[PDB]
């Protein structure tokens, strides 16, 4: 578990994409979306879950 | 760093992270006569103290703990009281003036506009023609069949009433001939033919019916309590809940103290009698016409009398010859025990007694569901009696029943008046027959709770993927699932979307749609490679062609084709609505935009509209005979036909009414015009034996 | 200077005070131009006007 909670040197999610976005609300869920994806798409975890 | 995510709740409130405490976001992967063992002989041992009686039709042993010794411990009991269960019921009526007498009428009306169909509606279900698990419309039909052979044919009026009057007609039959098709016919004697009627499995078709009644007469009454939240989803129970708490922690004043039991009942359905069951309908339904009282109380009778079958049996290996048997659970009676373990020579010798032709006899309790919800106007009878009137004292107490799952606030004085309350509470729902559990119940002050996975704070706090019925049925059913949750269960903006890209992805993987100019191998790529090239416009596509995507949030709601129209092709608009596709397929208005996953989808039945691939004589028989309707009158398949002639001849008058109109209008070359005149001729012959 | 965001409907409001350090990516091209020259003569909030 201490090892599956770690970065790497890798980005092991490649999502797909999203219609444009015209919602003031649209942006913030993007950039919240963003945020999470950025911190979280190294996780070993993540190579697990592809893996 | 040992990482412990568990300490998060050091911060963070429980129930403002509860859903790090459930671990599987589906359903698990993981999930036997040993279990069917045991519930029946549980269900015994909680009944130790009542008569043991000899059903002189079945042949059983049952065991009545009906107004049996009260318990002398907080061990589960099932020793329910009539004087108790009247009483509690009497006084719930009182509190809702006119429930009963005003429910039963809203049930006299469906108990006579309901046809035999609604049988069929359900899940898999037990067979007495085969002794065997078959579903339930093959299961109605092969019942039908059968009662016609011995006949009892008033099933034909098309009334589920009617259909129960048969039932009970062959219930007194003395031989049920069986036929089978080799052609074995198979005569049952009438005791035998009862046994496997009344049978519940690991219950049959003749009991569906009187269950269906006496369940639509408790959602009746449970509607209008509104401590009651079984008949209701998702907002309504959380507005009950917030109803109740905000009732009963405003105290007027400061020496109320209130208190939340948030609990469970243990074994509540190994102690649910169903003589009990009887005990309230005989109450519920006064003053009312008496065909009206021997249609909603049967199950209670039949139930009480039912023989459970075993199930499948216990395998026998050698370890030198590596063998494996599967010793039928029939033999279980008439065998040498040297064979089994230890736990289940106990299991076994206890349940042997009880056995009748490989059957058990458990009378005293009552199956998982059946009565689910009058079993739970049965709870919410002892939460009526704490409204401060038949208490007469300080303490009072209220709350919400959902069948085994509570949420009582017992308000009082001081602490010495919660825990009487809470003490008389037990003891009223003891001598019901509710047995409460103390392993799963905790009492806290009023402000946080718990009410069937609601985890209540202040304020309250397994379907993402491809469905799999179309490829325009899928892209609807997702997009409108990731909108219903952001709607009703609190699914934010962010998580929308990232549940949105998921689901393109996992569609795209399952139907080979990945867009045209990534350049993933499959079957379908190099056609939609093709596709990508001849279009001018790029966007309109959709995404089960290889084409873009749209849905952000704004546009949930709006079906794909509907979204892709601006900006699809002439050229494409019309291969893809094309409404002579050899693809698009509905023969129902049932499902035109129905899925069971039941769901109410939009589509715009485009070519991705297909559909994936997949006792009597001819099972297809009604089928043939539908279809071929449906054939003669189109609109058979959207509006239920009402008329009077009989099948045949409506079918043979259309027939011959189109003729002559197409041959008047030179579309049917005379020639077929009288061969057609001819063959009706022949059907109406065949028609007059 | 008042800056909108059309996207965002946000309307918010930078004081001359900040001048001296704001990136020069939200203004057009004219008034970065004028920024850029001006921001040598800022002292203090203020500019030279010898």
């Amino acid at each position: 578990f201490n090892k599956a909670c770690e970065l790497t040197d890798s980005s092991w999610i490649e999502l797909d994409e999203i219609g444009e976005d015209v919602a003031p609300i649209e942006h913030i869920a993007s950039m919240r979306r963003n945020y999470f994806t950025a911190e979280v798409s190294h996780c070993r975890a993540t190579e697990y879950i592809m893996k | 760093m040992d990482v412990n995510p568990t300490l998060l709740f050091l911060k963070v409130p429980v129930q403002n992270a509860i859903s790090t405490t459930f671990p599987y976001t589906g359903d698990p992967p993981y999930s036997g006569t040993g279990y069917t063992m045991d519930t029946v002989n549980r269900t015994h041992q909680y009944s130790e103290k009542g008569k043991w009686t000899k059903n002189t039709e079945t042949g059983a042993p049952q065991l009545n703990p009906i107004d049996g010794p009260l318990p002398e411990d907080n061990e589960p009991s099932g020793y329910a009281q009539t004087d108790c269960v009247l009483e509690a019921m009497a006084f719930l009526e009182e509190s809702h003036p006119g429930i009963f007498e005003n429910s039963c009428l809203e049930t006299m009306e469906i108990v006579q506009q309901t046809r035999v169909d609604k049988l069929t509606q359900g899940r898999q279900t037990y067979d007495w023609t085969l002794n065997r698990n078959q579903p339930a419309a093959t299961a109605l039909a092969n019942t039908i069949e059968i009662f016609r052979s011995n006949g009892l044919t008033a099933n034909e009026s098309g009334r589920l009433i009617d259909f129960l009057k048969d039932v009970m007609e062959s219930m007194d039959k003395e031989e049920m001939e069986i036929t089978t098709h080799g052609k074995k016919k198979q005569r049952l004697n009438k005791k035998s033919y009862l046994i496997r009627a009344l049978t519940l499995n690991t219950p049959g078709m003749q009991i569906r019916g009187f269950v269906y009644f006496v369940e639509t007469l408790a959602r009746s009454i449970c509607e209008k309590l509104e401590q009651s939240g079984l008949p209701v989803g998702g907002n309504e129970k959380k507005a009950k809940l917030a109803n109740v708490v905000r009732k009963m922690m405003t105290n007027s004043q400061d020496t109320e103290l209130s208190f939340t039991i948030t609990g469970d009942n243990t074994k509540w359905n190994e102690n649910q009698n169903p003589r009990m069951f009887l005990a309230m309908i005989t109450y519920i339904t006064r003053n009312q016409p008496e065909w009206f009282r021997n249609v909603l109380s049967i199950a209670p009778i039949m139930f009480s009398n039912k023989m459970a079958r075993l199930g499948r049996g216990y395998m026998f290996e050698s370890k030198s010859m590596k063998l494996r048997t599967q010793i039928p659970a029939e033999m279980l009676a008439n065998i040498d025990l040297k064979y089994f373990n230890e736990l289940t020579k106990k299991k076994i010798e206890k349940i042997r007694p009880l056995l009748i032709d490989g059957t058990a006899s458990l009378s005293p309790g009552m199956m998982m569901g059946m009565f689910n919800m009058l079993s739970t106007v049965l709870g919410v009878s002892i939460l009526n009696l704490g409204q401060k009137r038949y208490t007469k004292t300080t303490y009072w107490w209220d709350g919400l029943q959902s069948s085994d799952d509570f949420a009582l606030i017992v308000n009082a004085p001081n602490h010495e008046g919660i825990q009487a309350g809470v003490d008389r509470f037990y003891r009223t729902c003891k001598l019901v027959g509710i047995n409460m559990s103390k392993k799963k119940s905790y009492i806290n002050r009023t402000g946080t709770f718990e009410f069937t996975s609601f985890f209540y704070r202040y304020g309250f706090v397994p379907s993402f993927g491809v469905s799999g019925i179309n490829e325009s049925a899928d892209m609807s059913i997702g997009v409108t699932v990731i909108k219903n949750n952001m709607i009703n269960n609190d699914l934010g903006p962010a998580t929308a979307q990232m549940a949105l890209q998921l689901f393109i992805k996992d569609y795209r993987y399952t139907y080979r749609c990945h867009r045209g100019d990534t350049q993933i191998q499959t079957r379908r790529s190099f056609e939609l490679e093709k596709l990508w090239e001849q279009t001018r416009s790029k966007a309109g596509l959709l995404v089960s062609d290889g084409g873009p995507n749209l849905y952000n949030i704004r546009n949930l709601h709006i079906p794909e084709v509907c979204l892709k129209w601006e900006l699809m092709d002439e050229d494409y608009q019309g291969r893809l609505c094309n409404p002579l596709n050899p693809f698009v397929s509905h023969k129902e208005i049932e499902s035109v935009n129905n899925a069971v996953v039941s769901m109410e989808y939009d589509a715009v039945a485009t070519t991705h509209s297909w559909i994936p691939k997949r006792i009597l004589e001819d099972e297809q028989m009604y089928q043939k005979c539908c279809n071929l309707f449906e054939k003669f009158f189109p609109s058979s398949s959207y509006r239920r036909p009402v008329g009077i002639s009989s099948m045949v001849e409506a079918m043979v008058s259309r027939a011959r009414i189109d003729a002559r109109i197409d041959f008047e209008s030179g579309r049917i070359k005379k020639e077929e015009f009288a061969e057609i005149m001819k063959i009706c001729s022949t059907i109406e012959e065949l028609r007059r034996p």
